[PDB]
């Protein structure tokens, strides 16, 4: 419906699910990454000690943590060790948001079936590769 | 004091063939602190006691690494030249460092 | 709308975002500070252990802590380490109030898009400069 499609964002799904552990023990993420276009709705998540755009003071400097809730009809998936697949990524404001939680309301009713996700801004860190 | 002809007779036998990049000064020990895999490089025949590279060389640097010096190696794995880059360059992610040209002088 | 613009206050934005670390390691804040005039609405923030105008008794003496919530259509920003910019300042009653939290409700609806911020009164301390 109209309100469920107010926002348009990009989603990076690792289509391949062939991640494995090297002969040295390091983790190697699935190789084939694919970009997609999706539509949904993004709002701040107000609950308990959740931190939306909260500035954090540390001895090392300053951080910024954010988290949101997303309503959409697209089936995004989080990490699953039994099915052996990794989570998706959602691009908001040019930054990455990793899908951490999911709530399956699909197949409940005709016109109001949807999904809910809690997406957390990814922390800043340097990059390293282990590919075999 | 060498003449131009002797200089040209000399430089023709140097035959550098590859280039490697280091982060620590390799003058004292070129075997250590390697950061990138060897890459091919070509030179022209000497003139005026000088040899210059014949084309650009694209070197791939791994993520989170730094490069500050270089070194040239023969066809038989011996270091014959060392030097410093224009800037110490830090690569946030994998990229290409472009070698415009390099020359060796006897003047 | 009328109720969103009941109050008028001054905002100090550090327009330049060229803060850096000295050759000695000290922090140097961005230099170009600019004053602006904005309009919004300020109310006390009632939630949990939040302290509005609460007197605090300490062995060293007495303190006063205050915090408020601000509704406005102006886009104020907090500190962000990835974008490398500092937070804004809001002048209330002649004292400084640093923006610590943000909630993005913009682009949601036509006539009711706005922003929410939690601003905390800055503590009293002496001044020191490290400028290179």
């Amino acid at each position: 419906m109209r309100l469920l499609n107010r926002h348009s964002f990009v989603v990076k799904r690792k289509v391949s699910e062939d991640g494995y552990y090297n002969d040295d023990g390091d983790w190697v993420a699935s190789q084939d990454i694919v970009e997609v276009n999706c539509k949904g709705n993004i709002q701040p998540y107000i609950k308990g000690s959740v931190k939306n755009g909260t500035q954090i003071a540390l001895p090392e400097g300053i951080r910024l943590t954010d988290t949101r809730i997303l309503y959409t009809t697209y089936k995004l998936r989080t990490s699953d060790d039994v099915e052996w697949n990794e989570s998706d990524i959602v691009m908001i404001d040019g930054h990455e948001y990793e899908v951490f939680m999911t709530m399956d309301w699909s197949q409940q009713l005709a016109h109001t079936s949807h999904y809910e996700y809690i997406i957390i801004r990814r922390d800043k860190m340097n990059a390293v590769r282990n590919s075999r | 004091t060498l003449t131009i002809d002797g200089k040209n007779k000399i430089l023709a036998t140097l035959t550098p063939t590859t280039i490697i990049l280091h982060n620590v000064d390799p003058t004292a020990d070129p075997t250590a602190n390697k950061v990138t895999q060897p890459v091919a490089i070509y030179f022209s025949e000497p003139d005026n006691g000088l040899i210059a590279s014949e084309d650009t060389v694209n070197i791939t640097v791994p993520a989170s690494a730094t490069v500050s010096h270089y070194s040239l190696w023969d066809a038989n794995d011996k270091c014959v030249a060392t030097g410093a880059l224009s800037k110490p360059q830090f690569f946030a992610e994998e990229g290409i460092y472009v070698i415009s040209s390099v020359s060796v002088d006897l003047n």
